[PDB]
């Protein structure tokens, strides 16, 4: 599955039998910032299709810094995922 | 001077009412009521009699009731009239006047 | 002072639970009684403009030195069921 | 100038009496006597002779005894007259005058 | 006074627009938008009516709309006109005027 | 007023150029360029129109372009003209004038 030079790791199981689990894509161990963003009841998951991706290396703080992106997203009627160093109080409150 | 709601500013003091703050952007996004801070748009509601600072006879105030004005960010004294907010300025503090 | 001088029927009690647990109980009571939660970070509802329909209704309340009780809430059954369903789903996700 | 209770303010000083503070809301709820703070409604009880700050002849005070006025929140000197409280202002400090 | 974009400065206040900052050196090297700080070159866009500080009749403002000016580094009040930035000065604060 | 290099000071402002600092002592010992600090010798290059601080008509500036002057140690606003340094003073700040 992962090629002869892929990454394989060993972890403790909680079951009687061993299992093989395949990880595709990108796992980076960060959760949702705000529970308000949840849109799927079964499992409390955020599921979106054809989303825009915003990558910010620095923390996102200002209303002036955030408004243009949300305006673009609403104009194009597409979901937006914001990956940023952090979200400050004002931006977080406005988003939620 | 011209009184407003049974109140008249004295000398060159000017009474104005600020307009309501913007609540929705040009799009469909409305803004939290904590972010607007203070708005500098106001309408003149009452006018004083004249400047005591002029030597000799006092000159009349340069603005009239009903004028629309741009206010400074730093002045103003809080007063309450029938639960609506008004601010008292001197003629010299008003940044600008609007005309139609 | 008002209660003493008029007999005004008012009581006040501390919120239960600490941290997000407090918020969870507050919302759960909101659905249970049919009221609303004021001051939420999302959709902040102001105390200055409280409305009669924003307050919950309870048929009986008993308060003593150690505990307080509301017996017969008036929350709508459909939202109560929604809340119970979401809670059991959260229970099933992570343990 | 016009004296009041054997006292006369000098020059452009104005003597006023504040009205009693509100004690009951518009409903039936009365308010604790610690919460009203200070009230800005007053009635003019005595008037000075005229402003020393005018060059040449002194001009008369713009207000008359018996006028009802809106006071500022920051001025005033404490004086006691027959155990009732009065405050001394300059003509320039009064925020407003009431008319009927 | 002469109004600009439906706005007129009052008395001896002067409204100006700063020119765009330099972005490329005399060579081909362009400069980061954080390093220019503030530029003192501006063009006069609106002019007030006259100085209240003159005794007697107010004198007209010494500058006219369209003049090019050198500004000081320390003054100015922030105002927003149709999302373009302007600054309000007194006639006395302008360091210089440009002529052609 | 008299303009200099397309620039004219306004009102009673005076534009001057400081002379070059001394670099060699009376002997043959020349001095490090960090030790002279600031020199108070300057030549007047431009002159304003007149003092706004005079009541009534403005009086002309007391100095003319080309005069040599002794400056104070504390005043001056930095301006750049075609990469040569000039300083703006009021007529009242100049310590002295030189004559030949």
């Amino acid at each position: 599955k992962v090629g002869r030079k892929g990454v394989i790791t060993v972890k403790d199981g909680k079951t009687l039998n061993d299992e093989l689990e395949i990880i595709e894509g990108m796992k980076f161990d960060r959760g949702y910032i705000s529970p308000y963003f949840i849109n799927t009841s079964k499992g409390q998951k955020c599921e979106f299709q054809d989303a825009y991706v915003l990558l910010s290396e620095k923390k996102i703080s200002s209303i002036q810094s955030i408004v243009p992106a949300l305006e673009i997203a609403n104009a194009h009627r597409k979901p937006l995922v914001i990956i940023a160093e952090d979200v400050d109080g004002e931006a977080l409150s406005t988003l939620v | 001077g011209q009184a407003f709601r049974k109140f008249l500013p004295l000398f060159d003091r000017v009474l104005v009412e600020r307009s309501a703050a913007e609540t929705v952007t040009k799009g469909g996004i409305m803004l939290p009521e904590k972010s607007q801070g203070k708005v500098l748009q106001a309408t003149v509601v009452a006018v004083g009699s004249g400047s005591k600072g002029k030597g000799g006879e006092i000159q009349p105030v340069s603005v009239k009731v009903g004028d629309k004005v741009l206010l400074p960010e730093y002045g103003g004294t809080k007063v309450v009239l029938d639960d609506k907010d008004y601010f008292l300025f001197r003629d010299g503090d008003i940044l600008g006047k609007y005309v139609d | 002072l008002n209660r003493l001088k008029v007999g005004l029927q008012v009581v006040a009690v501390k919120a239960p639970g600490f941290g997000d647990n407090r918020k969870n109980q507050l919302k759960d009571m909101a659905i249970a009684t049919g009221g609303a939660v004021f001051g939420e970070e999302g959709l902040t509802l102001n105390l200055e403009d409280v409305q009669p329909h924003d307050l919950g209704k309870v048929g009986e309340v008993i308060v003593t030195k150690d505990d307080a009780m509301l017996l017969k809430g008036k929350g709508d059954k459909a939202q109560i069921e929604k809340r119970i369903q979401e809670i059991i789903e959260q229970l099933d996700v992570t343990t």
